[PDB]
């Protein structure tokens, strides 16, 4: 009910370089009255509970199906790649009032299901960008799961 | 607080 997001993951082991390309979102929830949504994507690199790095896409105006093709790279040393989370949040930009979250997902070793599958496919295919769709989840539910270590 | 970086440029 919140929408779907597609992004690719690439890890370059010898470089300790993690690249997330936000490709496209679709079926996004409508978050404006007298408009659609104005989605941008924020990416947080976290280590369980702690914020490490953040990046964000441009804003696409008045659409529930944004296309980005924007690449985001993070330094994650080989020894640390199974300790981090890449958190992807889609938000509706508003000039007036809160920028409300449409939904979010995270990938990493402590993710589950299709999110863990994507992460494992990345690690299993070093230097190759692996693209996968993800269902967006309620922000507060994903936030709770960020604390669950494996 | 840090200004949020945008997409890769290279
Ligand atoms: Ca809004
Ligand atoms: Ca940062
Ligand atoms: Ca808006």
């Amino acid at each position: 009910k919140l929408g779907d997001i597609c992004f690719s993951l690439r890890y370059v082991p010898t470089a300790g370089k993690l690249t997330v390309v936000i490709l496209e979102a679709k079926n996004l929830k409508k978050m404006d009255v007298g408009g659609l949504s104005d989605p941008y994507v924020k990416i947080h690199l976290m280590q369980n509970g702690k914020r490490l790095k953040k990046k964000k896409t441009t804003i696409k105006k008045n659409t529930l199906n944004p296309y980005y093709n924007e690449s985001f790279s993070f330094e994650v040393p080989f020894e640390q790649i199974q300790k981090v989370q890449v958190v992807v949040t889609v938000l509706d930009y508003d000039k007036i009032g809160k920028n409300d979250a449409i939904g979010k997902v995270f990938v990493g070793y402590n993710s589950t299901g299709a999110e863990l599958r994507h992460w494992s496919d990345m690690l299993a295919n070093p230097r190759r960008p692996i693209a996968q769709w993800h269902t967006l989840q309620v922000e507060e539910e994903v936030d709770a799961m960020l604390a669950v270590k494996k | 607080s840090d200004a949020t970086e945008g997409h890769d440029e290279d």
